[PDB]
RNA sequence: GGGCGAGCCCCGAGGGGCUCUCGCUUCUGGCGCCAAGCGCCCGGCCGCGCGCCGGCCGGGCGCGACCCGCUCCGGGGACAG
RNA sequence: CGAAGGGACGGGCGAUGGCCUCCGUUGCCCUCGGCCGAUCGAAAGGGAGUCGGGUUCAGAUCCCCGAAUCCGGAGUGGCGG
């Protein structure tokens, strides 16, 4: 299926397609709060490999952590 | 104003949008008296205060 | 009297039967009548001299 | 008569220092909330930055009038609806022993909706036409599929909105729509739309994949640059020419 | 056609519903543990309180600490069907509350005090 | 657009291109908001009856208050940090 | 670095309540709207309105007697002017 390509696309983080996406997302999440709920996963295949299933009750959050 | 060596001039403007009088805290120039009209803007003329 | 005693006082005891009564001294209220009137007459004077400027030039 | 001379005009002068301002529209200067302000300038960042052609390819969307016939032909092939699975299941339930039938005959062709279903049958050359929604808010789900359908020779089209693409299926969103099989009388109707899509997406593929987008400044800034261009033109166009 | 008159965005007045519980939280309401018998403990046989009876036309009681002048007035009405002009309370320096209930002049204090049992 | 506008050139003294100026406030310790007017529609009562006819009562919309846009305006900005 | 109002006048729709004539109740819609932010913080700061006499072994501007005064309510307005 498409889950294999999404995995291997995300491994080319230095590639210019991913640098545009990482730039837009990190700009977007910086304007939000330090802790808020996300409705759907940004990375679906990575969530499923760690045990996330798209059914009722599976909740995800997003937390900003200071660098250093 | 206590703790300050300069007097303050209480200038009241009318808000050009909604019907109220707006009170300001202007530092008084030397020569400012009560009831003197004080202008504020780009087209205002050139005098003290 | 104390300001919270003003509730039980009558209307005529709290003001004076006049325009701007009970909150404006009689010296300055009649001066505002003759202040506002002379501006309105001067504004008529200015707009007449403004009107001749439109017609002549 | 009808008129009465007690009706004067008494107009209001809306000047500076004159009579007070009226209640005019102020939509430009509303202090919008954080979520409204974020998403409004987020679309601006999609016009400021140099978006890559793999993402810029979803700005070139199929035009208006051809999208109607794509949906009209897909309207008769939509997946079947809740309680009509049970209508289909119950109708074939009596037929086991009512009229001497095991129901082995045929399942009518339908569309495909998920990305995992479409990509499996595009690699295996079982697809004839792929419809792709452009407004998926992870774009990473569908980026290779425009590129993958070109090599496999499967025609691919980009459509406005996952909502109306999610209306062909009986759900909210649907990123991908792939035609595997159609009926005989609709094969000629599908074929006239296949060649029109190939000449826009597949045949000119070299143009899209090196087509960067963005680099469009604001109208307040573009007009300032355009003011400098016409001022430079005004300075030296008549001295020599 | 709808314009934004104010430059400040304000949260719209959304509709909120009331409570339609599918089951009461507590099974039954609690019974009143401050009834007309738990509010009047016992009167006083003090000669200082005795002198107050035929002179001031009053009665003296020990009253529960969580009481109220409205409830004490209604309590003596409920028990011994006597009307009250005013009720007067204090808290003694021993933990409890004492009440000086004043009767209306149409009844006699020492006549009803014999019905109480105190004399 | 609009004009008292400073005017020039062409000019038929109606008027078109060019630089700039305002969306029309400086003499006085007064007032100023919750629109006038215009235009187009709607409902009820009465009389003409051919009714977009007239009278009364009660409402809506647009101009008045130009149109379109993508950052609220500015000041920095690849440096600050 | 904030979608920080749950309030109010008038009108329209519908309903119940008491002699659904009238008044009253609540839900929605149109409309208006800020004010600088929850809250706590003085028994010497602000803060409406009680005094005289008598009375107890020990309390009295607090109890009794006699004179007032302030606040809130009133639908049918309880009466007059």
């Amino acid at each position: 299926g498409a889950y294999k390509y999404i995995q291997e696309l995300w491994r080319k983080k230095q590639s210019d397609v991913m640098r545009f996406l990482l730039r837009v997302r990190c700009w977007q999440y910086r304007q939000l709060s330090a802790l808020h709920r996300a409705p759907r996963p940004t990375r679906p295949d990575k969530a499923r490999r760690l045990g996330y299933k798209a059914k009722q009750g599976y909740v995800i959050y997003r937390i900003r952590v200071r660098r250093g | 104003d206590p703790g300050r060596g300069a007097p303050l001039a209480k200038v009241v403007f009318r808000d050009p949008y909604r019907f109220k009088k707006r009170t300001e805290l202007f530092i008084a120039a030397e020569g400012i008296h009560t009831g003197q009209f004080v202008y504020c803007g780009k087209k205002a003329q050139l005098n003290i205060g | 009297v104390r300001p919270k005693v003003l509730m039980r006082l009558s209307k005529t005891k709290k003001h004076v039967s006049r325009a701007y009564g009970g909150s404006m001294c009689a010296k300055c209220v009649r001066d505002r009548i003759k202040r506002a009137f002379l501006i309105e007459e001067q504004k008529i004077v200015v707009k007449v001299l403004k009107a001749q400027a439109q017609s002549q030039k | 008569k009808v008129v009465n001379p007690l009706f004067e005009k008494r107009p209001k002068n809306f000047g500076i220092g004159q009579d007070i301002q009226p209640k005019r529209d102020l939509t430009r200067f509303v202090k919008w909330p954080r979520y409204i302000r974020l998403q409004r300038q987020r679309a601006i960042l999609y016009k400021r930055l140099k978006v890559p052609p793999a993402i810029n390819q979803f700005t070139q969307v199929l035009d208006r009038q051809t999208a109607t016939q794509l949906l009209k032909l897909a309207h008769k092939y939509r997946p079947e609806t809740k309680q009509e699975k049970k209508q289909r299941l119950l109708a074939r339930a009596e037929k086991k022993a009512a009229g001497k039938g095991d129901v082995p005959t045929k399942r009518p062709p339908v569309l495909r909706a998920g990305v995992n279903t479409v990509t499996t049958l595009v690699e295996n050359k079982k697809a004839q036409l792929v419809v792709i929604a452009h407004d998926v808010d992870p774009i990473e789900l569908v980026v290779f599929l425009p590129a993958l359908c070109r090599k496999m020779g499967v025609p691919y089209c980009i459509l406005k909105g996952k909502a109306r693409l999610g209306r062909l299926v009986h759900r909210k969103t649907c990123t991908t729509v792939a035609f595997t099989q159609v009926n005989s009388e609709d094969k000629g109707a599908l074929a006239k739309l296949v060649e029109a899509i190939r000449t826009n997406y597949n045949d000119r593929y070299d143009e899209i994949r090196r087509h960067w987008g963005g680099n469009v400044l604001g109208p307040k800034s573009v007009a300032r640059i355009a003011k400098l261009e016409k001022a430079k033109a005004k300075e030296l166009a008549t001295k020599l020419g | 056609k709808k314009i934004r008159t104010s430059p400040t965005f304000r949260r719209p007045k959304t509709l909120r519903l009331r409570r339609q519980p599918k089951y009461p939280r507590k099974s039954a309401p609690r019974r009143n543990k401050l009834d007309h018998y738990a509010i009047i403990k016992f009167p006083l046989t003090t000669e200082s309180a005795m002198k107050k009876i035929e002179d001031n036309n009053t009665l003296v009681f020990i009253v529960d600490v969580k009481a109220n002048k409205h409830q004490i007035k209604q309590a003596v009405k409920k028990l011994y069907d006597i009307d009250v002009a005013k009720v007067n309370t204090l808290i003694r320096p021993d933990g409890e509350k004492k009440a000086y209930v004043r009767l209306a002049p149409d009844y006699d204090a020492l006549d009803v005090a014999n019905k109480i049992g105190i004399i």
